[PDB]
């Protein structure tokens, strides 16, 4: 469950994820009509002074049985219009996003392991 | 009846620019076989990426799930899913940077995830400078 | 310096003669794919890091983790 | 099956390739010419040439042997012991 | 003799009939899907089928950590750190998803719940993925490692040094201070041991259970 | 000693010379002192230990695969300061530079 002013770890190969910076890239909002979000769910994120979308990619909390549990909170920036900001995902991603409804073809495509 | 022979043949009717057919194995639990295609323009792409979908819907099952187009919204990059294959519809220079093509033949060998480092906690738990 | 100097050339035979038994994908494209590959990142470097591209290489001539059809 | 083949004609097969290449044109090439030296052409460049003759002729080519294809002159005479013309 | 923990009841005012039902039911399950003995020491790969690819065939290996749960729904987390990150997977075993379960490394650990992994260095929670079973010869006790974890800064997920945790798996000499002992020993409780009205006796539940087994074989 | 301006070379980099000079020289005294184990010539481990013992650190918070970690971030600008402080007192002992 990720909400408003959670920090959060960039799985990405993006410049502005990996790139050092004095605070931790921080919820803004959750697009979602309960503040809580999941995996699938379209954040906003403050990263280095600027607000940016980004997909949540596994999160501590428990959810249903068989799908696995992160030990950190992460997420892949995305642009407005949809497309992944960074070119490669190293961090495992749960195989639950393709049928869940949205724009996850490109995510899975850059995405390079499975858990 | 619609499979990877119907896709390619599509494709090529439509004049697509380049089109590449990657078959990853099932060890890689995603698809039997992954589709990356060029287009000229973005007109194009939304022309190639209907066109397979009405051609899709007239040949599937009843009990062949409806396919949604992705990343209509974007000029640069269309993707299509299907049970068995997955199409990704990109112009030329997003095709070059992202270079999907080394990534599935090449899975954990790309040469853009030598680049990257994974993270390391400093000993003892005490930051330096 | 490669593992051999024919060895990286033998990897560039066997993948251009692979290229000639492609059925879906552009013949045209896959010879323009390893032309642009095998000289611009596999030209000029040093021997530490020229072994791992052929491996590379290798991983991609086997194809167990894909092969292009 | 059997088609009407010469030594004559086996050279004029072999420049016709040579000039459809990108890297070489008629101006500089030769009947007599070096690919590693008046030509300039790279170790990898070699190979696609190789190719060219193992699909135009449809006989496999050894890795092996394939190193020593060069300075097109040799590649007739190779190629010579397939359908051998006295002349 | 071994019996598996989801086949003893949790203490109620539940029909025993109903555990009965649920007991045939997991019974059959166990004929047609061979559920190995481990404990939660023990490495464990399972097999699975994912409904979300097109009946494609997904292995993990893992550490378990925690079995929890009774009857049908009985549950196994087990744990793995793959490529810097640390996952963990609840499977259900009666699941009929789940292809096979294999026990790579059969073994116990010093504690019956190995949670604090979480909070132990990332070294202890990473396996091999390709790592070979070993096979443990037919007539001999499962062996017990004696393995204790060092573990992270004291910000933890739980407060292991509390004794009702009762965690003997910890190098707490390394990170904490007789004071943090101390401290933590004021949360004894020693009269809780001696309680023998909050004891539960399973011995002629579990022989009903194993004439129920018997039978059904 | 301090008779020559400051502004003209850095708090962090006195640490470093210093250490230098008194690795030449009596050693055993400044580790006893500061309860470091032995002396090295790194100037990052003798700034770890003056911040230890004097117990002015921050724990900071950084989110790992294996979970977020506490690690600690000492003031390294106020270490700076008590070494060359101890230093110029009777403190850490009578040792000559030149
Ligand atoms: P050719 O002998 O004219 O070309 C030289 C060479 C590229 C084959 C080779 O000798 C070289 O200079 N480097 C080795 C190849 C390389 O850079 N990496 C290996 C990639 S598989
Ligand atoms: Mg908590």
């Amino acid at each position: 469950a990720i909400q408003k002013m959670t920090r959060v770890r960039v799985v990405d190969n993006s410049a502005l994820g990996n790139s050092p910076y004095h605070r931790a890239p921080r919820c803004i909002h959750v697009y979602k009509k309960n503040g809580v979000g999941k995996v699938g769910d379209q954040i906003l994120l403050a990263i280095k002074g600027q607000k940016k979308k980004a997909l949540i990619v596994g999160h501590c909390m428990p959810g249903p049985r068989m799908t696995p549990r992160f030990d950190s909170n992460n997420v892949v920036l995305i642009e407005d219009n949809g497309n992944p900001v960074g070119t490669r995902i190293k961090t495992p991603i749960p195989t639950s996003l393709r049928k869940r409804e949205g724009e996850y073809s490109k995510v899975l495509a850059i995405a390079q392991n499975f858990v | 009846k619609f499979d990877i022979d119907m896709m390619v043949s599509l494709l090529r009717q439509e004049n697509a620019r380049d089109i590449c057919v990657i078959q990853v194995p099932p060890e890689m639990r995603y698809t039997d076989y992954f589709v990356i295609v060029s287009g000229t323009s973005t007109r194009h792409l939304h022309a190639m990426a209907f066109y397979v979908v009405k051609m899709y819907k007239h040949l599937k099952c009843k009990r062949d799930p409806h396919v949604k187009i992705e990343g209509k919204d974007t000029d640069d990059w269309l993707c299509v899913d299907f049970g068995s294959m997955v199409i990704h519809l990109m112009l030329p220079e997003t095709r070059e940077i992202y270079e999907l093509e080394k990534l599935w033949t090449l899975r954990s060998y790309d040469d853009q995830l030598a680049q990257i480092a994974p993270e390391t906690v400093p000993e003892d738990f005490i930051l330096g400078i | 310096a490669p593992w051999s100097r024919e060895a990286v050339l033998s990897l560039y035979r066997a993948l251009l003669r692979q290229g000639r038994q492609l059925r879906y994908t552009d013949r045209d494209f896959y010879f323009a794919s390893i032309r642009r590959e095998f000289r611009k990142n596999q030209k000029l470097e040093d021997a530490e890091a020229r072994e791992r591209q052929l491996e590379k290489g290798l991983v991609f001539l086997n194809g167990k983790l894909g092969r292009i059809i | 099956d059997m088609p009407p083949l010469t030594l004559e004609g086996i050279q004029d097969r072999v420049l016709y390739v040579l000039k459809l290449y990108d890297k070489i044109d008629p101006e500089k090439l030769s009947v007599n010419s070096h690919f590693m030296k008046d030509l300039g052409l790279d170790s990898l460049d070699q190979v696609e040439i190789i190719m060219a003759m193992e699909d135009e002729f449809g006989f496999e080519i050894p890795d092996i042997d394939a190193e020593k294809l060069m300075c097109p002159q040799e590649i007739v005479d190779y190629i010579a012991d397939k359908k051998d013309v006295y002349e | 003799r071994f019996l598996s923990p989801e086949f003893i009841p949790r203490r109620g005012r539940t029909d025993p009939l109903k555990f009965q039902i649920e007991r045939k039911d997991m019974l059959e399950r166990r004929k047609v899907l061979h559920i190995p003995e481990f404990y939660v020491g023990s490495i464990l790969r399972v097999t699975t089928a994912d409904p979300y690819a097109s009946g494609k065939i997904s292995q993990f290996l893992g550490i378990c950590i925690q079995r929890s749960g009774r009857g049908l729904g009985a549950t196994f987390i087990l744990r793995n750190v793959i490529e810097g990150q640390g996952v963990e997977i609840c499977f259900e075993l009666y699941n009929p998803r789940v292809q096979e379960i294999q026990v790579v490394k059969l073994e116990k650990r010093l504690d019956d719940s190995l949670l604090y992994l979480r909070d132990a260095l990332p070294e202890y929670s990473t396996f091999d993925v390709n790592m070979k079973p070993v096979v443990q010869e037919p007539n001999q006790k499962v062996p017990v490692n004696e393995l204790k974890v060092k573990m992270k800064p004291k910000p933890w997920s739980k407060r292991w040094e509390r004794p009702n945790f009762n965690i003997k798996g910890i190098r707490f000499d390394l990170c904490l201070t007789e004071q943090q002992m101390k401290e933590a020993q004021k949360w004894n409780q020693p009269w809780l041991e001696f309680d023998m009205m909050r004891e539960y006796d399973t011995s002629k539940i579990e022989a009903a259970i194993w004439k129920e087994i018997e039978a059904s074989k | 000693c301090g008779t020559v301006l400051d502004h003209l070379v850095g708090e962090e980099t006195m640490a470093d010379y210093l250490l230098y000079t008194l690795n030449k020289h009596q050693r055993f005294g400044y580790v006893q002192h500061y309860g470091l184990g032995s002396a090295c010539d790194n100037v990052e481990r003798v700034l770890k230990s003056v911040a230890v013992k004097l117990g002015k650190t921050q724990k900071v918070k950084v989110l790992t695969g294996t979970g977020n970690v506490n690690i600690i971030q000492p003031n390294y600008p106020a270490a700076a300061r008590d070494f060359l402080q101890t230093f110029r007192r009777g403190l850490l002992g009578s040792v000559m530079l030149d």
